[PDB]
C-alpha cells in the first residue's frame, strides 16, 4: 500500500541541475525515519548519497560533498533532490527509498521504481517505429514472431508494451544498443500462435517521454 | 571507508543447488553484538529488494530459501535451493556508518540443460527503406548458455562493424535468453543486392542454422 513515485528525470546539460521528487502514496513522509536517495550509474553499482530524518537533519555522501540538497515537503507528502555542476559522472538512475526506525535504520526495504538522469551535450531525438513483420522465415515451428523496431532516440530509456500491457506472454524487449551515430536503437519481439495472425490484432506500444513521442504501431 | 568486496562476482548454478555468496567489509560492522550487514536482490529493470538485516534477519515476504550469517568483517549470504525465479544480482550492505556502502554485486545464473537458438529473420520495412536505410534484424529465440555466434552475409560477404546486437536477461519461464541482431546498411546498398542470411553457431546446434531471404520477397 505505501509506494514510491518518483519524477524529474531525464536529459539535463553538463554544468546544470537535476531535481528529482518522490511523491510518497499510502504513508506519510512524516512517519518514516528517514527518507534516502541511492543511485546505480548504467555499468553497475549502487551507491548512497543523501539521507533526512524524520526530525529534519540531513546526512550526505562526501563523494558528492557540496552540490546536493535533499528536502521534503510534509503538505505534499513529498521529498525532493537537488544537485548542480552535473558531471557525466552524475548518469545513474536515481532511486528514493525508505528506512527503517529497527535495527540500525540504515537499511531499505521500500524503495521507488527508479528514474534515469543523462547528462549530455547531445540533444533529444525521438525514436522512429518500423515494423518487424512476421514471415514464414518467422514462422520455424508452429508459432511466429513479429515485433517492433525503436530506432535512432536519445537519450534512453525507452518504453515498450504490446497490446496495451494485454500482452505479456512470449514478449522480449532487449537492452537498446547505442549506434556510431550516438543514438539509440532497441527491438521488442513476441512469439505468438503463426495461425493467429490472419484473427488477432498486434499493436506495440512505444514510450519516449524524454522527447515527448508515443507511437502505436499495428504489425 | 567502509569497503565491502563480494565474491563471486558472478556465478552459474543448477537448479536447487546450494549457494553462497561472500561479503568482506574493510571494518567491522559490529555494534552491541549485533551485526550491521544487509543483503538485498536486484532484478532486471527494478530497484534493490531487500532480503537480510541485520546480518540474519529474514526480511518479511521473502522465502526462506534465503539466510545470512556471519559477523566482524565476514558475511555469507546463502541461497538453500536454487530457483529459477532467482537469477539477479545481489549486493550486501553495511548500516554501521554514513557514506552506507554496497558490495559490487554478485551477478548469479541459473545453469540449465543446452537449448537450441530458434532463429527469425526479418527484412527492412518499406516505411524504413524510404528513409534511406535499412536495418535487417535476426532474431535467436530462448537458448542456452548465453553464448552464440552470429553472422550476418550479404550474398554471401560476411558482413563486418556492421550489426549490433542485444542479450536479454535470462528469463525465469524457462531459464533461457534470447537475443536480437541488426544488420545497417544504406537503401542503395540494400538495393544492390539479393540474399540477405543471418548465420548462428550455438552449442545446441551440431553444425550452424542459416535463415535467409531475397529482396523481393522482403
Amino acid at each position: 500500500e505505501v509506494q514510491l513515485v518518483e519524477s524529474g528525470g531525464g536529459l539535463v546539460q553538463p554544468g546544470g541541475s537535476l531535481r528529482l521528487s518522490c511523491a510518497v502514496s499510502g504513508y506519510s513522509i512524516t512517519s518514516g525515519y528517514s527518507w534516502n536517495w541511492i543511485r546505480q550509474a548504467p555499468g553497475k553499482g549502487l551507491e548512497w548519497v543523501a539521507s533526512i530524518t524524520y526530525d529534519g537533519s540531513t546526512n550526505y555522501n562526501p563523494s558528492v560533498k557540496g552540490r546536493i540538497t535533499i528536502s521534503r515537503d510534509d503538505s505534499k507528502n513529498t521529498f525532493y533532490l537537488q544537485m548542480n555542476s552535473l558531471r557525466a559522472e552524475d548518469t545513474a538512475v536515481y532511486y528514493c527509498a525508505r528506512g527503517s526506525h529497527y535495527f540500525g535504520h540504515w537499511h531499505f526495504a521500500v524503495w521507488g521504481q527508479g528514474t534515469l538522469v543523462t547528462v549530455s551535450s547531445a540533444s533529444t531525438k525521438g525514436p522512429s517505429v518500423f515494423p518487424l513483420a512476421p514471415s514464414s522465415k518467422s514462422t520455424s515451428g508452429g508459432t511466429a514472431a513479429l515485433g517492433c523496431l525503436v530506432k535512432d532516440y536519445f537519450p534512453e530509456p525507452v518504453t515498450v508494451s504490446w497490446n496495451s500491457g494485454a500482452l505479456t506472454s512470449g514478449v522480449h524487449t532487449f537492452p537498446a544498443v547505442l549506434q556510431s551515430s550516438g543514438l539509440y536503437s532497441l527491438s521488442s519481439v513476441v512469439t505468438v500462435p503463426s495461425s493467429s495472425l490472419g484473427t488477432q490484432t498486434y499493436i506495440c506500444n512505444v514510450n519516449h517521454k524524454p522527447s515527448n513521442t508515443k507511437v502505436d504501431k499495428k504489425v | 571507508d567502509i569497503q565491502l568486496t563480494q565474491s563471486p562476482s558472478s556465478l552459474s548454478a543448477s537448479v536447487g543447488d546450494r549457494v553462497t555468496i561472500t561479503c568482506r567489509a574493510s571494518q567491522s560492522v559490529d555494534y552491541d553484538g549485533d551485526s550491521y550487514m544487509n543483503w538485498y536482490q536486484q532484478k532486471p529493470g527494478k530497484a534493490p529488494k531487500l532480503l537480510i538485516y541485520a546480518a540474519s534477519y529474514l526480511e518479511s515476504g521473502v522465502p526462506s530459501r534465503f539466510s545470512g550469517s556471519g559477523s566482524g568483517t565476514d558475511f555469507t549470504l546463502t541461497i538453500s535451493s536454487l530457483q529459477p525465479e532467482d537469477f539477479a544480482t545481489y549486493y550486501c550492505q553495511q548500516s554501521h556508518e554514513d557514506p552506507y556502502t554496497f558490495g559490487q554485486g554478485t551477478k548469479v545464473e541459473i545453469k540449465r540443460t543446452v537449448a537450441a537458438p530458434s532463429v527469425f529473420i526479418f527484412p527492412p520495412s518499406d516505411e524504413q527503406l524510404k528513409s534511406g536505410t535499412a536495418s535487417v534484424v535476426c532474431l535467436l529465440n530462448n537458448f542456452y548458455p548465453r553464448e552464440a555466434k552470429v553472422q550476418w552475409k550479404v550474398d554471401n560477404a560476411l558482413q563486418s562493424g556492421n550489426s549490433q546486437e542485444s542479450v536479454t536477461e535470462q528469463d525465469s519461464k524457462d531459464s533461457t535468453y534470447s537475443l536480437s541482431s541488426t544488420l545497417t546498411l544504406s537503401k542503395a546498398d540494400y538495393e544492390k543486392h539479393k540474399v540477405y542470411a543471418c548465420e548462428v553457431t550455438h552449442q545446441g546446434l551440431s553444425s550452424p542454422v542459416t535463415k535467409s531471404f531475397n529482396r523481393g520477397e522482403c
